């Protein structure tokens, strides 16, 4: 007894759903549609409702946009009476700082309360087998609520916040070798952090959603090691072209 | 005739791991100056020999579309021409095989 | 039809699904889960009914019951006691993370009183009309069965009769007149068929 | 567009025969006129019950095409002709197809005998068959009197028997 | 205007707990009141012939 | 014509086809026999269009649009056949009093076990039939021992089943000891 | 009808009639080339070609010239995890030819985000991109 024969990994080739159903028809594998009343429940939205583009050089038509945001605040106050706009930017700093300290100690149980499900993979996936040492040295300029907008069954509200503060980052590889950054010297950062909260959900809260990347941002710090970007791996019959 | 006794793993490691049983390192390996792939000093490059066979096969498929059947070989010489070439001075009265492709750089016109 | 082995283990996925087939092939034989026997009459938890979680990762929270499994005495609530799983994953793309709810036993949940949003225990009773209902033990108040959309998905209030759907006036019209004749005899008189030949008797054995 | 098995037509393996009605030694090796009688299974009244009224004449000219092609073709083989050595002169024959009451008349001419793919590739010519509509010889037979007897049908049977081979000078 | 009607049902159906509280209290009997005043061949036939 | 074996041309290619409910046995107890004999053929033609579509879905290796449609028709065809048979059964008890439409009798087979024999239709009486008299409806004394062996076999089975149920309940209190009541 | 007793017939007896037939036939697409007039059906075993004619003419008002039937064996080769053979049900096939020159052709019953994702940068060397620092 206690016998199970397993074959080697198959590694399905086609990833797309269409090809799977396009190849399931050639193989006769019929997959009837599902039937269920229960559906999944998403606490966070997939993407931003209205794209924000920060003005260049920040590092009539303009006035109207500020009023549109004020209108959306009313919606956020219909579901939460005790909510002010002169405290959230001070509250976002606590979340932002507290959400980046969970990466040093690998506190993923509390990190879900601070960030959304759309943001959590982006932060943790790359550092799964890496050591991070992030700190908040000082704050340069106070934060400001640049834009507030809500969605048109559930309703979510997004609050864009601008941050300008110094930070220290040192990323170490699996083996403890320095991979990126310097633990001694901080640097200025200008990143617009977006938050989201499911107003409908009585247990909802404000959590980080994503980071706006402006096209006019300075290049990031260079990495320590070198890279090789190979060219086309041509076949014998095919020839190389300039 | 059957074994009188069982052979031990110690006896068998000395027979299996004898240097004669082991694979011998090869020192006749080098790089092809054309493609950069590996090759033996006395053997043709597998990579460069393969691209000759892909083109040679295409030329042999065109020859069949002209012969149009078996037992229809010519009594004259044959020439291969590519897009951007015309019969040469010496390539007169021959069987030109038109190829819809740019002439390979390695393929030198003679 | 239904092909369930003797000790089939029920789960979150419905029986006969592609996921359940892979999870529960015909050949596997697993230790049977032990389930407390509850009379169909005694069961008091239905879909669309608010319940408060007593024990779990997030206790003291009230949520609607989206699904109930009688075979394992499970109650599924949306947005509570939920872990996280990557959906729509591919070989190249990690996939999208979503919160997935975990089933709760009928003992780890507790019904809430409509008058006061607190956990309460209910005992079945009968009203004046005779319709059976569930009444809270403390501060006894009626707790009706929450309306839940049908499984098929049809909304009676939003139904549009099609070309092959009989009307309500034609499906309820009474045309039968009790008589002492069979369909065969009654149809031969209407169709107009006449048969004068007689049926000679046979032996039965 | 399909294979003959869908006609329906069935295959079998048995002795292959080329027989005109007598062996080669018989000098009378040329055909003049056939007379066929349709069986009771193909009777006209049974085809009207099976919604096959349009097949009545089909049954008549299907027997001639097959029976006369097989007869003329057998006459040519007796003369030495075959697929590769096609006939140099036509081979003709006649047929009277009847069910007992109705009569149909056919004529067949064997122009070509090369029917294989190797030989039918360049062959221009084809075999021919002429045929009339089915007409009754008599309308009714009551006691010893034949009612509605048709003489035109009888004259056509005579013309067939009257036809003779062209005489030499 | 049919789509607008669908929204009303989801509004109530989603939140039914409050509707019950809004309804006036209704007396309920501890036991069924309509059950007490409302309610208060052989399985082996071959033996009949074979033996 | 042969256009009744397929669905409305416009519906071809659609993934869903809305359909109503299935006829219930009670809704059919109000219609007359002549109306039920007309409805049977309306459902029959709808059943064949669904069986033709179900088979061509396998041919093209695709899922059927609305498989429930066939289940509804099958339930309606069985419900309708239940009503007609119900009216005939009640009409037979009044005129004759018989509970079975087909004659039969209880008999012992050559093996000694009780069986209900359903009669067949014959043209001659049973004492003249060659083949019927070769059949045996009586068991000889060499069967008694096997009848007991087969009776004792069922008793062992029924005993293991009853003792098993008792075990499960006694094992069901160890984990739920609050079931003493 | 199937799974029913047929009333026995004697010389001079009534005509046998079925008011409700439980024969259910399905029209199928031929696997191989057939003539235009020919139609193909799958019918139960108990059904006869004579019944298929009267069944089609009466219920569907279709005149048929000829009917042919064949019994198709279903492979009992498949075996389950217990090595017990699984039988594919044997079925009967019927070929019907239309009468008055009508032609039938099987109809065609089944007529007829990924570029918004950002990938890793080779130059970055695998360094987490989320960090703006
Ligand atoms: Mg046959
Ligand atoms: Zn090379």
């Amino acid at each position: 007894t206690k016998k199970r024969f397993t074959p080697p990994i198959y590694q399905p080739k086609f990833k797309t759903e269409k090809e799977f159903m396009q190849h399931a028809r050639k193989a006769g594998l019929v997959i009837p549609p599902e039937k269920s009343d229960r559906s999944i429940h998403l606490a966070c939205t997939a993407g931003i409702f209205d794209a924000y583009v920060p003005p260049e050089g920040d590092a009539t038509e303009r006035m109207k946009k500020t009023m549109a945001s004020q209108v959306s605040i009313r919606r956020i106050k219909d579901y939460d009476a005790n909510f002010k706009i002169k405290d959230f930017p001070e509250k976002a700093k606590d979340i932002f700082i507290e959400a980046h300290l969970c990466l040093n100690n690998s506190d993923h149980d509390r990190l879900h309360t601070l960030v959304t499900e759309h943001c959590f993979p982006d932060m943790t996936w790359d550092i799964k087998y890496k050591t991070v040492r992030w700190s908040f040295v000082e704050s340069l300029e106070p934060s400001h609520v640049v834009q507030v907008r809500c969605s048109s069954g559930n309703v979510y509200g997004q609050i864009t916040v601008r941050m300008h503060t110094r930070q220290t980052l040192a990323i170490y590889d699996r083996f403890g070798r320095l991979m990126y950054g310097q633990e001694d010297v901080p640097k200025d950062v200008l990143e617009y952090v977006v938050f989201e909260k499911q107003l409908t959900n009585p247990y909802g809260s404000w959590r980080m959603h994503t980071k706006i990347v402006p096209p006019w941002a300075p290049p990031k710090q260079p990495i320590l090691k070198t890279v090789m970007i190979p060219g086309p791996q041509l076949k014998p019959e095919e020839e190389y072209e300039e | 005739a059957a074994p009188k006794n069982r052979r031990t793993i110690e006896v068998n490691r000395c027979r299996r791991r004898n240097p004669q049983k082991l694979i011998k390192v090869k020192n006749n390996i080098d790089v092809c100056p054309e493609c950069g792939h590996l090759k033996q000093k006395h053997v043709l490059c597998a990579y460069c020999y393969e691209k000759v066979c892909k083109e040679t096969a295409e030329i042999r498929r065109q020859i069949g579309k002209q012969e149009g059947g078996p037992f229809k070989a010519p009594t004259i010489e044959t020439v291969v021409l590519y897009t951007g070439e015309t019969p040469s001075e010496q390539d007169q009265g021959k069987r030109i095989i038109e190829r819809d492709r740019k002439r390979p750089s390695w393929f030198t016109q003679n | 039809k239904v092909t369930l082995p003797p000790h089939y283990r029920y789960g979150m996925s419905p029986p006969g699904s592609v996921a359940d087939k892979r999870k529960n092939p015909p050949w596997i034989r697993r230790r049977p889960v032990v389930v407390e026997p509850i009379s169909d009459e005694d069961w008091y938890l239905f879909c669309g009914d608010t319940v408060e979680i007593l024990e779990g990762k997030d206790a003291g929270k009230q949520g609607k019951v989206v699904q109930v499994i009688r075979q394992r005495n499970w109650v599924v609530v949306g947005g509570l006691n939920t872990h996280y799983r990557y959906i729509g994953k591919t070989m190249d793309y990690r996939g999208t993370m979503i919160p997935s709810e975990a089933p709760l036993l009928h003992r780890q949940v507790k019904l809430v009183d409509p008058m006061d949003r607190k956990p309460t225990e209910i005992e079945w009773r009968f009203t004046e009309a005779g319709e059976r209902v569930r009444v809270s033990t403390r501060s006894g108040r009626i707790i009706p069965k929450p309306e839940f959309p049908r499984a098929d998905g049809i909304v009676p209030e939003t139904w549009i009769d099609g070309p092959k759907d009989t009307s309500v006036e034609d499906a309820l019209e009474r045309t039968y007149v009790p008589c002492l004749k069979t369909l065969q005899e009654e149809v031969m008189e209407a169709m107009g068929i006449k048969e004068t030949r007689k049926y000679k008797k046979v032996y039965w054995y | 567009k399909c294979k003959p098995d869908k006609l329906p037509l069935f295959k079998r393996q048995y002795e292959n025969h080329i027989f005109v009605g007598s062996k080669t030694a018989d000098p009378c090796c040329y055909g003049h006129t056939q007379f066929h009688l349709l069986p009771d299974k193909l009777r006209r009244e049974r085809l009207l019950r099976q919604n096959c009224a349009d097949q009545i004449e089909v049954v008549f000219r299907a027997n001639a095409i097959a029976s006369l092609f097989a007869w003329t073709g057998a006459q040519a083989m007796y003369q030495g002709f075959w697929s590769e050595a096609d006939v140099t002169r036509p081979f003709v024959s006649q047929a009277v197809i009847t069910d007992g009451k109705y009569f149909s008349f056919f004529c067949y001419q064997l122009n070509t005998l090369a029917l294989t793919t190797q030989a039918d590739q360049n062959n221009p010519r084809k075999n021919i068959c002429w045929g009339t509509q089915s007409k009754p010889l008599y309308e009714t037979i009551e006691d010893n009197d034949v009612k509605g007897f048709n003489d035109d049908v009888l004259l056509q049977i005579v013309h067939f028997l009257l036809n003779r081979p062209k005489e030499e000078k | 205007e049919m789509t607008r009607q669908l929204r009303e049902r989801e509004q109530r159906m989603r939140n039914q707990l409050e509707l019950a509280a809004r309804g006036p209290l209704r007396q309920t009997f501890t036991h069924n009141p309509l059950l007490q005043p409302g309610k208060d061949k052989s399985k082996y036939p071959w033996h009949d012939t074979l033996g | 014509g042969l256009e009744e074996f397929f669905d409305d041309p416009k519906n071809w290619g659609q993934e869903k086809v809305k359909s109503g409910a299935a006829w219930t046995c009670q809704q059919l107890r109000n219609k007359s026999n002549e109306d039920l004999h007309k409805l049977w053929y309306v459902l029959l033609k709808e059943r064949n269009m669904l069986l033709t579509l179900e088979q061509e879905a396998k041919r093209q290796r695709l899922p059927m649009p609305s498989p429930e449609r066939l289940d509804k028709v099958v339930d309606s065809m069985d419900a309708l056949d239940k009503v007609v048979q119900e009216r005939e059964d009640a009409l037979r008890l009044l005129q004759t009093g018989q509970e079975r439409a087909r004659p039969g009798a209880w008999r012992r087979d050559i093996f000694g076990r009780i069986i209900w024999h359903k009669f067949k239709q014959w043209v001659i009486p049973w004492h003249l039939n060659k083949r019927y008299n070769r059949k045996r409806f009586f068991a000889l004394p060499y069967v008694d021992h096997f009848l007991r062996l087969e009776r004792e076999k069922r008793a062992r089975i029924k005993a293991r089943k009853e003792n098993l149920e008792r075990k499960k309940a006694k094992i069901l209190l160890k984990k739920f000891p609050h079931l003493a009541e | 009808a199937r799974n029913v007793v047929y009333p026995l017939y004697r010389l001079g007896g009534p005509q046998l009639r079925v008011f409700r037939t439980n024969f259910f036939i399905q029209l199928v697409r031929p696997g191989v080339a057939q003539p235009e007039d020919t139609v193909q059906f799958r019918i139960p075993m108990e059904m006869t070609r004579v019944d298929l004619r009267n069944y089609l003419e009466g219920i569907y008002n279709v005149p048929v010239a000829a009917v042919r039937t064949r019994v198709q064996h279903g492979s009992n080769k498949r075996r389950d995890h217990r090595n017990v053979r699984i039988k594919k049900p044997d079925y009967k096939v019927a070929y019907v030819q239309l009468a008055h020159g009508q032609t039938f052709t099987f109809p065609d019953l089944f007529p007829e985000e990924r570029q918004q994702r950002q990938s890793s940068d080779p130059r970055r060397g695998g360094v987490p991109s989320w960090f703006g620092l």
